[PDB]
RNA sequence: CGACUCUUAGCGGUGGAUCACUCGGCUCGUGCGUCGAUGAAGAACGCAGCUAGCUGCGAGAAUUAAUGUGAAUUGCAGGACACAUUGAUCAUCGACACUUCGAACGCACUUGCGGCCCCGGGUUCCUCCCGGGGCUACGCCUGUCUGAGCGUCGCU
RNA sequence: CCCCGCGGACGCUACGCCGCGACGAGUAGGAGGGCCGCUGCGGUGAGCCUUGAAGCCUAGGGCGCGGGCCCGGGUGGAGCCGCCGCAGGUGCAGAUCUUGGUGGUAGUAGCAAAUAUUCAAACGAGAACUUUGAAGGCCGAAGUGGAGAAGGGUUCCAUGU
RNA sequence: CGACCUGGGUAUAGGGGCGAAAGACUAAUCGAACCAUCUAGUAGCUGGUUCCCUCCGAAGUUUCCCUCAGGAUAGCUGGC
RNA sequence: CGGCGACGUCGGCUACCCACCCGACCCGUCUUGAAACACGGACCAAGGAGUCUAACACGUGCGCGAGUCGGGGGCUCGCACGAAAGCCGCCGUGGCGCAAUGAAGGUGAAGGCCGGCGCGCUCGCCGGCCGAGGUGGGAUCCCGAGGCCUCUCCAGUCCGCCGAGGGCGCACCACCGGCCCGUCUCGCCCGCCGCGCCGGGGAGGUGGAGCACGAGCGCACGUGUUAGGACCCGAAAGAUGG
RNA sequence: CGCGACCUCAGAUCAGACGUGGCGACCCGCUGAAUUUAAGCAUAUUAGUCAGCGGAGGAGAAGAAACUAACCAGGAUUCCCUCAGUAACGGCGAGUGAACAGGGAAGAGCCCAGCGCCGAAUCCCCGCCCCGCGGCGGGGCGCGGGACAUGUGGCGUACGGAAGACCCGCUCCCCGGCGCCGCUCGUGGGGGGCCCAAGUCCUUCUGAUCGAGGCCCAGCCCGUGGACGGUGUGAGGCCGGUAGCGGCCCCCGGCGCGCCGGGCCCGGGUCUUCCCGGAGUCGGGUUGCUUGGGAAUGCAGCCCAAAGCGGGUGGUAAACUCCAUCUAAGGCUAAAUACCGGCACGAGACCGAUAGUCAACAAGUACCGUAAGGGAAAGUUGAAAAGAACUUUGAAGAGAGAGUUCAAGAGGGCGUGAAACCGUUAAGAGGUAAACGGGUGGGGUCCGCGCAGUCCGCCCGGAGGAUUCAACCCGGCGGCGGG
């Protein structure tokens, strides 16, 4: 019965709840639990950026926030050509190629493709053989400069 | 204070454990204290109670420093028997009084090859604590 | 409680031409527990009333600006004799009530060292008191591992770990705070301001930035401000005895008219 | 004055509240996350020097072996047990063993009734009796052997 | 510009203290205060306790309007409380309330269906009831006899209590 | 001596059975058995609803309602 | 001012028993009305009934304030406490607030004065300033004639008090204008890369949960209403599977 | 009127395997109520929920677009926050109710059929030998069987692919052991076993002490150990433990290099020429259920039944038209996620024997029912049995002495031992049932250790004692004031 005056409230709450009722007193417990995963994730592949491979600048999709501009899932496969990686090779390189995303952008595409090619000049790649270095990298730089890169891959900003 | 996650510091699991203990843990529970004289020849404190060892009560009725010899280590009753630690009943015969193996002093050894390995083990293990404590 | 308690039974109602109160009642014949009362919170047996619940809101969320605002209150009623005596801390041989120590105590290693430092500081006096509050709790904490209880010993807040916490941590009531991180549980431990604070030289310097000074902001909390005051002078009896309010003031008529009996 | 009845107190009964205790729960969290025709879960029946229950076990039956430990088990008895020409107890448990029902498997639920193949005794090979051992469920896959069809064909 | 002198009560936990005037019914109901009470948690009482905790008993002494509380004596034999906050499965005379125990009734109703017992002896501490013997009776072969089927499961048989 | 009485073995099972028919019987239960669950079913109806002082203190009337043993609404009440 | 005080007496209204005088029906409940020939209650002990969650509304306390809030995630010796705490800031995404109105297309909250001028046409150009208007009340504050004194007059030197009147007027209230959105009536203008079935503008009424120099956000507590077993106990039933 | 080949079937206690049943908290596929709410009730709600049936794993399902969107576009699945009690559904009533974008946790991608090329290149089974075992593989050998052209394997899959040339780079794999690393990162990687500080010091309380006082130097001793439990009390130092990148001994695992065994040998660009897709399926009608999906979200039955610049989607039915987006009718895939069953742990502002699980105990037990099923009550002597010898009465139960204990006023359902109820003892009283409120009176048990009754500030007098009172001097320390 209403009393005076206030809310006309429809409490969702005819459906038997009680047996259904998520409590969080494993909060505490599950952010410890995927915090260290996250160590142990991140110290498995030791010269390796702890955090994914690197992802593309991306527009968000919708004119409440195609102001923004944020990590897509990965590099889509013009991007690539024109950076000069093959889309097989790339995901070894660490590079997160996607394949069904499209450009139908100059901007959007160039944005990606500088960004594709000063990764590659920021990275350092270990011979799979450490004694005979192929084609990989210096050995100089490659033993002081060579550390775990945490956050993410080098982020974008608006 | 206690620090490791895996060991309990609960009253009624620590009650439960010691009270259901098996017999061979149970003997280790029945450890008792070494006398001056043994504590200097050897380096080791505490001693788990034998069956044919001297001994004295230092706690309890049956203070002093008769040495009596245990007789019997009940461990299903967590007490030890001593030669001279008597009691009459009413019909006369006498009986042992239980009383727990840490309110007596062991004043020798039963030595055997065995004990005297465990005796070396316990004195190796202090010395490696007090070099590690220098 | 368990959600199945009391509710395990199968009872009907028994009927009312029965000679019998109308509470449901066990079915059987064989048993002590056939034809008793169920289901109710007034059997024996029976569920409680409103059983107790696991999604009771037992945590609540304080605003980040009053829990700082909290903090600050603690640090600045420890470093006042008058509150932190009126907490029982027996600070009466101690210098210098804010009380700093250099760094070196943040090195120490061994509980011999630790307990030099504060009988030479001459704050051993607060740790013997917790000796002698030693005993034992009163009622069912002590079937619940609550055993025994004692006060609350004198807090020591460091900067750097270089095995400060293991050559303390063995006294009794001595809590180690780590500056960067306050507790407002460990500065005011039953709620009540004015614990008693030893701090070591780097985690007194930090303090400054920690939290900010009033001209200054933190720092190292990006946002925080140290909280104005709404009252500068706090001393009623310079104000009431400055002369600019006692020219404006009036004659008190400190005279008492008493009833007088009508003759 | 007795008796009886009522009130109060002392003491004694009836009764088991109160208090103190807790090898039990309840709640939360963590790590694992593993049954079975190589016979599970479950049931039955047995097994101790004295043993009914609980517990443990399976005709090797309140347990064998092995490994750690290192002088007990215990209500009574008993005989052990050199603790090195190797060890009580306990723990672990990876070797061994593991009765009858039960998906339960030869048929059936009556310890009812079979069939085949080997072995031992009675035979003194010939195969009748007794005992022991191994097989004998349904569905289904690959292959094998044996087959059926006026199914489609080939050669006479 | 005090003084032969060197002096001059209490007060004001300001959430305190003091003064004066008026007023005082109360179901349902609302609100305030509680130094009323119960349990547990954080602080605190250099708190209490085997030179005796809790609990309980009390023709003992008191305090408070009251809820209640303190103290003495007894019993008991290991824990407990004050103060500042926190949190409740927090206060019983009723619910034909739940569980347990106990009364009056009350030494009362009752131990009345199918004819019936008596004498002596033995054992035995003890005999209306057991056993033996004697007598009087009953079932009266469609039995109060002798055997089985279902069902029971050791009730069968000895010896002892 | 009969549409007779009766043992054992079988068949029929719950909105179903079976009934020479009484709504009879279906394990002391039958105008729908028993057991567990949905289920702590709903109840405008009945019963109960636990400490103390202090202060204030009613209504059984208006309007609408498948409304007349109930509610909304306005009045009356307390608190801030 | 008097009398009496130890093995006999003094005081103790409290407490135990008894006596007498007056008063006095058995409680709970429903009810207009209960002592009731209305129901429950033989007695004692223990248990026993407005709870928790979520959503609102208002009041109160607190922090910050046109903002506020990390609640989800992440970062910090190795987790006694600590499953706590601290921190993030290009983690503020997002929620609520800061803008309303219309079914919607959509649109979307600043007035007053002074001068010239159009024709100062109930009206266009600006120029200058100011910045939410006005009336009536309005706590508080400001000015204030006149006064009030000293052992006493002449001439003012300092401030203090009362004070008729006057002034600015907080919050809030009543009223009048004004502005935004919808909708009617009337009517004339203006704009252009598109001269359009285009776009914009005015006056006068009316509908809005609006504006008119923000007050919210988060936290806690109380009360009230609700959905949940929902203060506790209680059906006749219904369904599912045996 | 035979003998062969194949096809389609059959038998076998044929050789070798596989499935069945259980648990089921989480997960998947179906099936599926009514109570209840609507103040009645039928659609609606309850609820795609309970009950029912089937199938799994350590997770499961999902999952790499026939997607979202309409933007300057994003880009598998799953989970969290938000969107949002919103769009929408609803006797438009009660009520119900998502998705996109955004921020996070996690992050991973792929394989066939087809179209083609390659002498079936493919696979299983049985024997030989040797390298081996250790869940059984490698190599080769068989004029050894079978499967298979009704299509095995290699390349290849919508992100295009293939084949030829031209150019460029030779750029270099995985799987099993030997020895050692690195010494395995929360510091050992795990499992198991055994050990490692310091008072039983002095005096006292007690039945017993773990209680209480003390332990010179700055102080009993250790403390990286003052968690906990046991022990006749309350123990950091008596015992087990606790702390510790502490010690020792066994067993096992992934890790890097020298060696060996095998196989495994082309990748990217430019040009040319070819090649490209899943059918009783989509889609439509109708019906029933379902959804927020509303002229129909999804699912299913029946009927109709495709196309290839086609087909699906583009949240209002339809026709025309432009555009956007994907590529259905085949398949696999970890992580983030769930977990009231199981194994083993840790903890708690929880409960404390009528509570907390029904079950603290020989509890799913005793017991009840034909059965399905229902289902309790019940903890405590004492530090130690030291569990009452012995004498005596009785037939014995049961007593009287005695004895143990600190205590039997702890004597085997024995910690404490309330009330109701009862026995006895003492005091008082009793014909208007008791009981009660106000007021006294009488008696009694106790209290005031009641019983010659104050204290103490100044002064007067007596009678004594002692430093010393004041004043100065020195030193220390404070309060106040100082251009
Ligand atoms: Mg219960
Ligand atoms: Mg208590
Ligand atoms: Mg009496
Ligand atoms: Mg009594
Ligand atoms: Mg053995
Ligand atoms: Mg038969
Ligand atoms: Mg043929
Ligand atoms: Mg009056
Ligand atoms: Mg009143
Ligand atoms: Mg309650
Ligand atoms: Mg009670
Ligand atoms: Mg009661
Ligand atoms: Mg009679
Ligand atoms: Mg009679
Ligand atoms: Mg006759
Ligand atoms: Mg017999
Ligand atoms: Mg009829
Ligand atoms: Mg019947
Ligand atoms: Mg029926
Ligand atoms: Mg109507
Ligand atoms: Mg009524
Ligand atoms: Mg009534
Ligand atoms: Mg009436
Ligand atoms: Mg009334
Ligand atoms: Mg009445
Ligand atoms: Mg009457
Ligand atoms: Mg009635
Ligand atoms: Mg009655
Ligand atoms: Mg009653
Ligand atoms: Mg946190
Ligand atoms: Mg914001
Ligand atoms: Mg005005
Ligand atoms: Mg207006
Ligand atoms: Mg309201
Ligand atoms: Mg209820
Ligand atoms: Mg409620
Ligand atoms: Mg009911
Ligand atoms: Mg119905
Ligand atoms: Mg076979
Ligand atoms: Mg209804
Ligand atoms: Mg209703
Ligand atoms: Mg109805
Ligand atoms: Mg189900
Ligand atoms: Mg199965
Ligand atoms: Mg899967
Ligand atoms: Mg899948
Ligand atoms: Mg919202
Ligand atoms: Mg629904
Ligand atoms: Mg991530
Ligand atoms: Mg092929
Ligand atoms: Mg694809
Ligand atoms: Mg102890
Ligand atoms: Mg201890
Ligand atoms: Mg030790
Ligand atoms: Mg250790
Ligand atoms: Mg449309
Ligand atoms: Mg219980
Ligand atoms: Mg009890
Ligand atoms: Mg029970
Ligand atoms: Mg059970
Ligand atoms: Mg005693
Ligand atoms: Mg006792
Ligand atoms: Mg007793």
């Amino acid at each position: 019965a209403p009393s005076r005056n206030g809310m006309v409230l429809k409490p969702h709450f005819h459906k038997d709840w009680q047996r259904r009722v998520a409590t969080w007193f494993n909060q505490p417990a599950r952010k410890i639990r995927r915090r260290k995963a996250r160590q142990a994730k991140a110290r498995r592949i030791a010269p390796r950026p702890a955090s994914g491979p690197i992802r593309p600048i991306v527009r968000c999709p919708t004119v409440r926030y195609h102001t923004k501009v944020r990590a897509g899932r990965g590099f889509s496969l013009e991007e690539l050509r024109v950076a000069g990686i093959h889309k097989k090779v790339a995901r070894t390189i660490g590079i997160s190629v996607d394949p069904r995303r499209r450009n139908k952008s100059t901007e959007s595409l160039q944005a990606n493709v500088q960004r594709l090619k000063e990764y590659r000049s920021k990275l350092i790649l270990f011979p799979r053989k450490p004694s005979a270095p192929k084609k990989g990298d210096s050995s100089a730089e490659e033993l002081k400069l060579a550390t775990q890169l945490t956050g993410p891959v080098m982020p974008v900003r608006n | 204070m206690k620090f490791n996650p895996f060991v309990t510091s609960d009253r009624s699991k620590n009650r439960k454990r010691h009270f259901n203990a098996p017999s061979h843990i149970r003997r280790k529970i029945m450890s008792s204290p070494l006398s001056k004289e043994l504590r200097q020849k050897y380096n080791v404190r505490s001693m788990p109670i034998r069956k044919d060892d001297e001994v004295q009560v230092v706690r309890g009725h049956y203070k002093g420093q008769q040495i009596g010899k245990v007789v019997q280590v009940y461990r299903k009753k967590y007490v030890i028997y001593i030669e001279r630690v008597q009691r009459e009943k009413a019909n006369g015969t006498t009986v042992h009084v239980g009383i727990h193996p840490s309110k007596v002093v062991i004043t020798r050894l039963k030595l055997d090859k065995d004990r005297k390995k465990i005796l070396e083990r316990k004195a190796k293990s202090r010395q490696v604590g007090k070099e590690k404590g220098k | 409680v368990s959600e199945l308690a009391g509710h395990q039974t199968s009872a009907e109602s028994w009927g009312t031409g029965r000679a019998v109160a109308r509470i449901p009642r066990v079915r059987g014949g064989g048993t002590h527990r056939s034809g008793q009362g169920a289901f109710g919170n007034m059997c024996r047996g029976g569920r409680m009333f409103a059983p107790t619940k696991t999604w009771r809101r037992w945590h609540r969320r304080v605003n980040t600006t009053q829990k700082r605002y909290a903090i600050c209150s603690a640090l600045a009623a420890s470093a006042l004799p008058a509150l932190v005596m009126s907490k029982g801390h027996r600070i009466e041989e101690v210098p210098e009530l804010p009380l700093v120590v250099e760094d070196k105590v943040e090195g120490y290693k061994k509980t011999k060292e630790a307990v030099l430092l504060l009988k030479k500081l001459k704050a051993w006096n607060d740790i013997k008191k917790v000796y002698a509050s030693q005993r034992m709790r009163a009622g069912k904490g002590k079937m619940r591992n609550r055993r025994r209880i004692q006060r609350r010993g004198p807090c020591i807040i460091y900067n750097e770990d270089n095995g400060i916490i293991k050559a303390f941590r063995n006294i009794p009531g001595i809590t180690l705070l780590n500056v960067s991180k306050l507790n407002i549980l460990k500065l005011a431990p039953g709620g009540h301001v004015g614990r008693f604070c030893i701090w070591t030289e780097s985690a007194f310097r930090k303090l400054d930035e920690l939290y900010g000074t009033w001209r200054k902001a933190a720092s190292l909390k990006s946002n925080y401000n140290l909280p104005m005051h709404k009252m500068i002078n706090t001393d009623l009896s310079r104000i009431l005895k400055s002369p600019e309010i006692q020219r404006a003031l009036r004659a008190p008529r400190k005279k008492i008219h008493r009833r007088v009996l009508k003759k």
